[PDB]
DNA sequence: CGATGTATATATCTGACACGTGCCTGGAGACTAGGGAGTAATCCCCTTGGCGGTTAAAACGCGGGGGACAGCGCGTACGTGCGTTTAAGCGGTGCTAGAGCTGTCTACGACCAATTGAGCGGCCTC
DNA sequence: GAGGCCGCTCAATTGGTCGTAGACAGCTCTAGCACCGCTTAAACGCACGTACGCGCTGTCCCCCGCGTTTTAACCGCCAAGGGGATTACTCCCTAGTCTCCAGGCACGTGTCAGATATATACATCG
C-alpha cells in the first residue's frame, strides 16, 4: 500500500506535464447547450466554440485553484476549503 | 480659447430632479468628466462592433449592443427603452 | 424656415448636435447615421439624471442644500449597480464608506 | 440537470494540476457554481455578438471575443 | 482615569472613516515627489495640482491595500495586521 | 532620504481609515516601500508624457494620462 | 483570400534556428501575437496625437508608444533597432 | 522607370513595410500617417517575433525535439521575466503550467 | 454614578455661487452626388441524428491513520498618556522662467494613374 | 503531418501635383520659485500595563488507497438538410457646401449658505 498521498505528488507532476483537457467533452457540451437554451431556443454551436470555452473554463479554474492553495497555506492548513475559495475571489474582485 | 463643457445640461437637469438643490464646482467637474468617460466608452465598443462586422457606418444597432455589453442588468433595460423611445419621438416628429 | 433645436425635437437637454460632432471627429468610423446621437444622448442624459437624484437624496439626509463630492460617493458606493459601472474609478474628496468588521467590534 | 456531469474525480485532476494535495469534500458542490457563474457570463456575451450578426451559430470568434470583453485574450483560435 | 486599550483605535476609525480630509502633510510629500522626479529629468518644474493629484492617488492606494490586508489578517485568525498579510494580499492582487 | 517624511503617524491615519484596529511595528518600513514603488511607476510614465510634449513642467493632465493607462482613473482634474 | 505573415514568420525562424520547423498551431499564435501588438501599439500612438493636438502619427509617436508599453531592456533594444532601420532607410 | 525595390528590402527587413503602412492609413488611427512610421512598427515587430522564437527552439531542443508545439511557446514566455509582463494576461491553448509546488508540500 | 466626548443650538460674517450683459462661432436649413447597404437566389459545407460495440472510466464499500481544531499557558509587544521641541503652515514681497499666442511660409503627405511580380490556393510526396 | 512546386492576379511601386499644418521667431503676462517672520499644531520621546500571538498536547473523524462492478464515453460509419457564404441589382441614405442667425462662452456684480466661535445638553464608557 502506497502511504496517503504518496500517489498525489506522482499525480501532480503528471498532470502538470501534461497539456490534455481534463474534464469529459461530452457532459460538457450538454451543460453548455443547457445554458445557453435560457438565451435563445434553437441555437446551434461550432464543433471548435465548445472547444474554446472548455479551453477557457479549465484554465480559469486551475488559476483559482492557485491562488486557493496559497491562501490555505497562509492560515497553516493543507486541506483547501470553501473559505478559501471565497476569500481567493473576494481579493481578486470578482 | 474657448472651453466647451456639459455644465449647463448637467444643471438643466439637476432642476428638473431637484428643483431646490444647487450643485458645487468641485461637484460639476466630477459629473463633465463621468460623461466623456461613458462617452468614450460607448463609442469604442461601437466601432468595434462595426469592423467585426465588416461594415462602416454606425448605427442604433450598434449603440444599442454597445449599451447592452456594457451596462448591468436593470439600467440596461430602461437605458433601451429611453434610447428608443426618442429615437421614436425623433423620426415621428419629422 | 425658423430653426428648432434637433434636441427640442427629440424632446432631450443633451445637445444632440455637439454629440454628432464629437462622433464625426472622434475617428471612430467613416460613417455615422441619423439615429446613433440621438439614443447616445438619450441613455448620457438618463445615466445623468439617475446619479443625480440619488446624490441629492444623500445631500437631504445630511441636511445639507448643495451637492458635494462626498454625496456623489455616497451615491455611487451605496447603489449595487452603479458600484459595478464605476468599480475602478477613484473620486477626489470622496472618502470611504463607514464600515467595521464584525470581529473587531467589543465583546 | 447536466452540472452533474462534471464529475468529482475531474475536479480533482484540475486541483491536481494547481497542485493541491489535499481537498475537503464540500470544494466539489461550490466549484460547480463558481463554475457555473463564469460560464453564464461569457454565454451571455457569445449570444449577444451571435444576435448582432443575426446569425443562428455560435461562432468561435463570439468566444474569443467574449473572453477579451472581459480582459483575458485567448489565442490558438484565430483573432 | 484612563480607556482600555483599542476604545480609541475604534473611536478613530470612526472618526476617520466620517471625514474625507487628506492624511499626509503636504509638505514633506511635496520633497519626496521631486526626489523621485530628479533622477529621471533634471529641473524639472511641478505644477501646484499635479502634486495634489499625486497625493490623491497614493492615499486612495494605500487606504484599499489595508482594508484587503485586514481581510487576511481575520481570516488567520488575528486581528493584528503582519507584513506577511499585505505580501499575500499583494500576491493574490497580481502585483507581486 | 525624505521617504522619512511619510512618518509614522500618518500610517496609522491610513490604516485607520482602512479600518485596521491593531498594527505590527514591521508594517512602516514595508509600507514605505511599497508607496515608492508605487510612485516610481506612476512618475515615469508622467515624465514619459512631458518629454513628448518638450515641456519642462509636469502638468496634471500628465499625471491624469498616467494614471488612466495604468488602470486607476482618477475623476476631478480633467477628462 | 486571407492575408497573413506566415511566410515572415517563417523566415525569421530560419533565420533563427535553419534546422527547426514550426507547426501550424504554434504557427497561428504566432499569427494572434503579432496581431494583438500592433494594436496595442498602434492605440496609444493614436492617444498621443490628440493630447498634443496633433494630426499625424510619426516617428515619435511609435517611439512614445514603445516606451511606455514594452518593459525596460525589451524597450531599450526596440528603439535602437527602430533608429537603426528608419536611419539605413532614409540615408539609402 | 526605376526597376522596383521593396521598401523592406531597403530597410533591411523582412516583414512587409507597405502592408504595415496600409494597415496604419486603413484602421481610422489619425488622419495623416508619416513615412518613418511603418519602418520603424515593422522594426519592432520582427524584433518581438525574433526573441520568442529563440527561446521557444531552444526549449524545443532540450526536450530533444524538433519542432515547436504550443508547450513550447507556453514554456518560453512564462520563463521569460520580461516576456511573461508583456503577456502576463495571455492565455495559451495546449500550453500547460510550468511546473511548481511549494516547498511546503513536498517531504 | 461620575465625567468625558460628541451633538446641537445661537450669532457672526465673507466669498462662492447665481444672475445679467455682450458677442461671435458654431449649429441649422436647403441642395446635390454616389456608393454602401438591403433584397433575392443558389450552392454545397458541416451540423445534428442514429446504430453497434468494447473497453476506459466512474461509482460503491471497506479500512485506517493523517490532519483539523479545541483548550491551555505565558511573556513581550503595542496602545494610552504626559511633556518637550521642531518645522509645518500662513501672509507677504519680489521676480523672472516659460507657458501660451501670433504671424510667416515651405516641406510634407494625400491623391491618380499605369505597370508587374509577391504571395495565395491547391496538388503531390517522404 | 509539413514542405516543394505550379498558375496566376491584385496589391504594391514610381512618378507628378497641390493644399496646409507644423516649424520658426517675436511677444507678453502668468505662476512657479526663493526668502522672511511668527504662531502653535503636530511630532517625538519615555513610561507602563494588559491583551494578543505563539507554541503545545490530545482526539476523533473523514480523506486517501484498493478491489469489483457497471455504465455511458468514445470510435466509426451512414443520412440528410439547415444554414453560411457568395453573387447580382439598385435605391436611399450620409457626405460636402454655402448662408445666416441665436446659443453658449467670458466678464462683472453682489448677497446668503456655509465656516466659524461659544454654549451646553445628553450619551456613553468604566
Amino acid at each position: 500500500r502506497y502511504r496517503p498521498g504518496t500517489v498525489a505528488l506522482r499525480e501532480i507532476r503528471r498532470y502538470q506535464k501534461s497539456t490534455e483537457l481534463l474534464i469529459r467533452k461530452l457532459p460538457f457540451q450538454r451543460l453548455v447547450r443547457e445554458i445557453a437554451q435560457d438565451f435563445k431556443t434553437d441555437l446551434r454551436f461550432q464543433s471548435s466554440a465548445v472547444m474554446a470555452l472548455q479551453e477557457a473554463c479549465e484554465a480559469y479554474l486551475v488559476g483559482l485553484f492557485e491562488d486557493t492553495n496559497l491562501c490555505a497555506i497562509h492560515a497553516k492548513r493543507v486541506t483547501i476549503m470553501p473559505k478559501d475559495i471565497q476569500l481567493a475571489r473576494r481579493i481578486r474582485g470578482e | 480659447s474657448r472651453k466647451e463643457s456639459y455644465s449647463i445640461y448637467v444643471y438643466k437637469v439637476l432642476k428638473q430632479v431637484h428643483p431646490d438643490t444647487g450643485i458645487s464646482s468641485k461637484a460639476m467637474g466630477i459629473m463633465n468628466s463621468f460623461v466623456n468617460d461613458i462617452f468614450e466608452r460607448i463609442a469604442g465598443e461601437a466601432s468595434r462592433l462595426a469592423h467585426y462586422n465588416k461594415r462602416s457606418t454606425i448605427t442604433s444597432r450598434e449603440i444599442q449592443t454597445a449599451v447592452r455589453l456594457l451596462l448591468p442588468g436593470e439600467l440596461a433595460k430602461h437605458a433601451v427603452s429611453e434610447g428608443t423611445k426618442a429615437v421614436t419621438k425623433y423620426t415621428s416628429a419629422k | 424656415a425658423k430653426a428648432k433645436s434637433r434636441s427640442s425635437r427629440a424632446g432631450l437637454q443633451f445637445p444632440v448636435g455637439r454629440v454628432h460632432r464629437l462622433l464625426r471627429k472622434g475617428h471612430y468610423a467613416e460613417r455615422v447615421g441619423a439615429g446613433a446621437p440621438v439614443y447616445l444622448a438619450a441613455v448620457l442624459e438618463y445615466l445623468t439624471a439617475e446619479i443625480l437624484e440619488l446624490a441629492g437624496n444623500a445631500a437631504r439626509d445630511n441636511k445639507k442644500t448643495r451637492i458635494i463630492p462626498r454625496h456623489l460617493q455616497l451615491a455611487i458606493r451605496n447603489d449595487e449597480e452603479l458600484n459595478k459601472l464605476l468599480g475602478g474609478v477613484t473620486i477626489a474628496q470622496g472618502g470611504v464608506l463607514p464600515n467595521i468588521q464584525a470581529v473587531l467590534l467589543p465583546k | 440537470d447536466n452540472i452533474q456531469g462534471i464529475t468529482k474525480p475531474a475536479i480533482r485532476r484540475l486541483a491536481r494540476r494547481g497542485g493541491v494535495k489535499r481537498i475537503s469534500g464540500l470544494i466539489y458542490e461550490e466549484t460547480r457554481g463558481v463554475l457555473k457563474v463564469f460560464l453564464e457570463n461569457v454565454i451571455r456575451d457569445a449570444v449577444t455578438y451571435t444576435e448582432h450578426a443575426k446569425r443562428k451559430t455560435v461562432t468561435a470568434m463570439d468566444v474569443v471575443y467574449a473572453l477579451k470583453r472581459q480582459g483575458r485574450t485567448l489565442y490558438g483560435f484565430g483573432g
